């Protein structure tokens, strides 16, 4: 009931911060476009844990693949800080001494144009 | 026309029609055309690997599975 | 058109053994027979025909080694074969030797 | 002979990056910008050296040495290519980020032991088969490049074991191992 | 790989949009922009397709990107007609790509489409196919940038000179060699060897002309602890070396009186003299407006250095030492080139707006953009060997 | 490019990890064992002073000073500045409140085993903890 | 390139004993198992299977067509 459950992602796997709902989902969002709708359809969890210690964070078929290092420069306290006591009642939780290590990926793309153009115009006479 | 009909990716070609497919994909700000891209691409990338396995499938096949255990 | 060169392949010929018991106090050396080119009183005549159809590699070994006389053959009476070239798809290897 | 030259295994050369970040964080350190500062407070400060650029003034040169190795072990604002040098006899820290320099991974030593736990190694035996790389050794603070001209300053051991273990000291502040 | 990558990315971009709008009888603007670079491709009179580099090789060709910029042609004339007419992706010319870099065509790509690229998988990558050869570029070394090192020549008038090779950031002004050093022998006098003046100048009339009327306002700059006598009567036969001069003006005077062109009138020389200060010297401190007073205490600091060096109380600087080195690798080698050849172009198009609006006329860009300086430049040294420009080869 | 995809998607992957794991691109070195299921405001902490907020070194059992953390706002001006501690009486003490490092803060969200159920809490504002 | 016919120093044939000794190594062997399994003595037709480089499988993979 309490454990290790804070989760850092990257930019391209941020997850919504409430459930999903049809009243708050919207469609705005369209190689180019293909990164851009991934954000949302795809980003509820479920932090598989594997027999060699290592674990799978999953929102698909897709797979994070992350393992539970240490922490020393953040060693705060987690807490769900809700607007409702004085200014945010902030109740007690997991302190942050680790923090995911974990692999989110990206790819690139391919162009192609012209060189020059033709040349040695003539006046008439 | 010889360019159309027949089958396209074996041996070398494929490699770079994969490319010219990307180029394709990546071309077009239009969303269907990537998806028709995709799956396109997706689609000879498997026939493709299939190929190699298979080509690979005889006495390529025997060496991996030494080399994988000895190290 | 195996991906080794053509004086390889024929090194690679000289070097397999050749079953030689019963026939070589027989045979002229090549030097001092009388004929023009070659006679079975002073060589035996090999042949290896070798197309790799097949998907998989193919194992260019001895056994492709024809010989024109039963007796002088490569080592594979009575246990692998000499491996001469490995093929792919479309590869193939047609000489014919002599011993 | 000794002219044309080779490459160490492990060299590395400093591709290169923007010392604007760390312009940024050293500004709102305890810093005394250059140009606000009375030519009577520079006797007993220690001197800032960014990419050979003189930007600063610090009271207190055991606070930065100890924030800029965390970050730049982080991976956060400072990029694992720079290479920060401090000079105790003259009062002066010293900070590369330019391009050029050739430098190699070294295995960050603390008391008298080395960052490279045995947890680590089991992560990287299982690379492949799990995702994790050299890339992740830098990441947690591990293994560190040290520009040579950081060499400088490193007390550097040889295994380690065999130069950390308790003797007749020869040491015992060792800061990094050879790999 | 970083190298070529960090300059396709960060100083090919960086080299375009660093140079000055153009202009020339109304006149235009004529400004650079963002930057374009496609994989590399042969029949961009053939169907266009990618070029693949075993083909390059075999071909005896130049593997190569087409390179492309967006130019702004703006311009304005009596009236306040203006227009700003842009020309998206106008062709400059043909960068050539190190295999298996960020943008090789042979990237991220796996054993199988290597193999069946008739290409190796072993391959390191790294170096260059130009007319069907591999390339490389082999890193040169060279002394460090922007810090400060101190010598014995004792073959000359110098007892002692710090040295500083000044720059600021692959700027199209070169690298600036500063000395400031110590004479033999009064005795005991100190000399900036400052840049494009005809001769070195006593320090103390540097500051001087830096705008410090007060002799007690440039010492402090200079010596930092004012309670050690040991270096107030070293800098004596200095600063009473330059007892004559007291104002910023006529300290102007001195400087812009020794510079390679010296100007008739005494304005001429002032003009001078302020702007060898501003930009000539020690540009990696600052080339703006007012920099004077971080410009002073870099100076100081150079002049401080060898004080310490002269007293003994600091060791001399090891020449040889490879800390006090870097490498050219192909980013910077390349980064050096695409300067001085992107400086043709400009010259190029340059001469190009000037016989076009001489007849009145209007002139057109397309015709004024030479694709041949880039394209045969690159593929020229890449090529020879030798870098620089093909009629100063030696 | 359409809402109908996406709907679709999303509610479904709120159940294809709900499925039976018993495959993955690691098989077969490694096999799955069992599951940990999914505002905010968090109080750094710097590794030297090593903060009172919260005694992370320590572990309290019960707090032996005050009944719960009475952590309103530093100011009127200053919500996401929470008090960061654990105090119930008027008293002096030195717990370290929240301040506005926003410039570090950076991201971090935050979730926990909501008996097993489909939810997030996210962090608002990465504040932190000093000497004051 | 590929095995070697003989052993270059005494002269045995080693050139069929490379896919046996790759099929003693898909079994669990020691390398020293494998090459006296085959029965090399001599230290001279163990150097032939221990130092044999496979190239020709590497060369295999540029097809000339298919
Ligand atoms: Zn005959
Ligand atoms: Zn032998």
């Amino acid at each position: 009931g309490n454990d290790l459950y804070f989760v850092k992602l990257p930019n391209f796997l941020s997850v919504e911060p409430r459930p999903f709902d049809p009243q708050y989902y919207e469609d705005e969002f369209e190689e180019e476009g293909r990164t851009r709708l991934k954000l949302k359809v795809e980003n509820n969890a479920r932090i598989v844990k594997w027999s060699d210690g290592s674990m799978s964070l999953h929102l698909g078929n897709e797979v994070f693949d992350v393992y539970k290092a240490p922490l020393q420069g953040d060693h705060n306290h987690l807490f769900i800080r809700q607007g409702t006591g004085l200014q945010g009642q902030a109740v007690f939780k997991t302190k942050l001494t680790f923090r995911p290590h974990s692999t989110d990926s990206a790819t690139h793309r391919k162009m192609t144009l012209s060189l020059a153009d033709r040349c040695s115009k003539t006046q008439k006479i | 026309e010889k360019e159309r009909f027949r089958k396209a990716p074996p041996n070398y070609a494929m490699k770079k029609t994969q490319l010219l497919k990307e180029k394709a994909m990546a071309e077009d700000l239009g969303d269907q055309d990537k998806a028709k891209q995709i799956q396109d691409q997706l689609n000879e990338l498997e026939e493709r690997a299939e190929a190699l396995d298979r080509q690979r499938t005889k006495n390529i096949s025997a060496i991996s599975y030494i080399n994988q255990r000895n190290r | 058109s195996s991906v080794l060169h053509d004086e390889f392949i024929a090194h690679r010929l000289g070097l397999i053994p050749l079953t030689s018991d019963d026939i070589v106090d027989k045979l002229q050396y090549s030097r001092d027979c009388t004929c023009e080119e070659f006679c079975p009183e002073c060589s035996v005549e090999f042949t290896l025909d070798v197309r790799c159809n097949e998907d998989q590699t193919r194992h260019v070994t001895s056994r492709d080694l024809i010989s024109n006389s039963p007796r002088v053959i490569p080592v594979t009476s009575r246990q692998d074969d000499i491996l001469i070239v490995k093929l792919r798809k479309g590869q193939e290897l047609r000489l014919r030797a002599y011993a | 002979v000794g002219l044309v030259k080779n490459l160490a295994l492990m060299a590395y050369i400093s591709v290169g990056s923007q010392p604007s970040p760390i312009l940024e964080f050293l500004e709102e350190w305890s810093m005394e910008n250059l140009e606000e500062i009375s030519p009577a407070a520079i006797a007993d400060a220690t001197k800032i050296f960014v990419n050979g650029c003189w930007v600063g003034i610090h009271k207190d040169p055991e606070q930065l040495m100890n924030t800029l190795r965390k970050l730049r072990r982080q991976m956060d604002i400072i990029v694992s290519e720079v290479s920060m040098i401090r000079d105790i006899r003259e009062r002066e820290i010293r900070i590369y980020t330019d391009a050029g320099r050739i430098c190699r991974p070294l295995l960050i030593v603390e008391k008298q032991k080395l960052l490279l736990k045995k947890r680590h190694i089991d992560q990287l035996k299982e690379r492949e088969y799990n995702n994790y790389s050299w890339q992740d050794l830098v990441a947690s603070g591990v293994v560190e490049y040290i520009d040579t001209l950081e060499e400088e300053t490193v007390m550097l051991a040889m295994t380690p074991d065999d130069l950390q273990e308790k003797e007749v000291a020869y040491c015992s502040t060792y800061t990094h191992c050879e790999i | 790989l970083d190298s070529f990558d960090e300059f396709i990315q960060m100083s090919v971009q960086r080299i375009v949009e660093d140079a000055p709008p153009i202009d020339l009888p109304p006149r235009y603007l004529l400004k650079f922009e963002q930057i374009y670079l496609s994989k590399p491709t042969h029949w961009e009179d053939g169907a266009p397709s990618p070029m693949m580099p075993n083909e390059a090789r075999l071909r005896n060709l130049t593997y190569s990107a087409p390179l492309y910029v967006d130019i702004t042609k703006t311009v304005i004339k009596e009236g306040e007609e203006q227009l700003q007419t842009q020309h998206q992706k106008t062709f400059i010319g043909k960068i050539p790509i190190m295999l298996r870099s960020t943008y090789c065509l042979l990237n991220g790509l796996t054993d199988r489409d290597l193999c069946e690229l008739n290409e190796c998988p072993l391959d390191p990558g790294g170096y260059f196919i130009i007319n069907g050869s591999e390339k490389v570029l082999i890193a040169q070394e060279k002394m460090a940038t922007n810090t400060v090192y101190v010598f014995a020549k004792k073959d000359s008038k110098y007892a002692y000179t710090g040295e500083c090779r000044s720059c600021l950031e692959n700027s199209s002004r070169p690298t600036s060699t500063i000395w400031v050093s110590m004479l033999a022998r009064i005795g005991q006098r100190i000399v900036a060897t400052l840049p494009y003046i005809k001769q070195e100048v006593p320090i103390i009339i540097v500051f001087r002309a830096l705008g410090f009327v007060s002799d007690r306002d440039i010492l402090e700059h200079i010596i930092y602890d004012f309670e050690d006598p040991e270096m107030m009567e070293m800098v004596k036969p200095s600063l009473d070396e330059a007892f004559v001069i007291q104002e910023q003006n006529v300290a102007l005077n001195f400087i812009g009186s020794r510079g390679a062109k010296p100007g008739v009138t005494k304005e001429k020389r002032i003009k001078y003299a302020k702007e060898v200060l501003q930009k000539e010297m020690l540009p990696h401190v600052g080339v703006s407006d007012f920099c004077e007073t971080k410009k002073a205490y870099f100076l100081g600091y150079m002049v401080h250095r060898l004080l310490l060096a002269a007293l003994g109380r600091r060791e001399l600087d090891d020449r040889d030492h490879y800390g006090n080195k870097r490498l050219d690798l192909a980013g910077p080698l390349l980064a050096f080139l695409f300067r001085g050849m992107f400086k043709n172009l400009l010259k190029e198009v340059r001469i190009y707006a000037q016989k076009f609006i001489d007849r009145g006329k209007d002139f057109n860009l397309e015709l004024a953009i030479k694709t041949r300086i880039i394209s045969d430049g690159l593929k020229y040294s890449l090529a020879t060997g030798n870098w620089g420009d093909q009629k100063k080869a030696h | 490019k359409d809402r109908d995809s996406q709907i679709t998607a999303i509610e479904k992957t709120f159940e294809d990890a709900q499925k039976s794991i018993s495959q993955h691109y690691s098989k077969p070195r490694v096999t799955p064992v069992e599951v940990m299921p999914v505002s905010q405001a968090m109080i750094r902490g710097m590794m030297d002073e090593e903060g009172n907020q919260f005694v992370a070194y320590f572990l309290p059992v019960e707090e032996t000073l005050k009944k719960r953390k009475r952590d309103q706002e530093e100011e009127m001006d200053y919500a996401p500045d929470d008090v960061y501690d654990y105090k119930i009486a008027r008293e002096y003490n030195w717990n370290v409140k929240n301040k506005a490092s926003k410039g570090y803060e950076e991201n971090y969200f935050f979730i926990f085993r909501e008996g097993d159920g489909v939810y997030y809490n996210e962090l608002e504002t990465r504040v932190r903890l000093s000497k004051r | 390139m590929i095995i070697p016919v003989r052993c270059f120093t005494c002269g045995k044939i080693v050139g069929n004993k490379w896919e046996a000794y790759l099929g003693l190594l898909q079994a669990e062997y020691t390398e020293g198992d494998a090459l006296d399994a085959l029965g090399l003595k001599r230290y001279c037709c163990r150097r032939m299977l221990l130092a044999h480089v496979d190239l020709i499988e590497k060369l295999l993979n540029y097809a000339p067509l298919e």
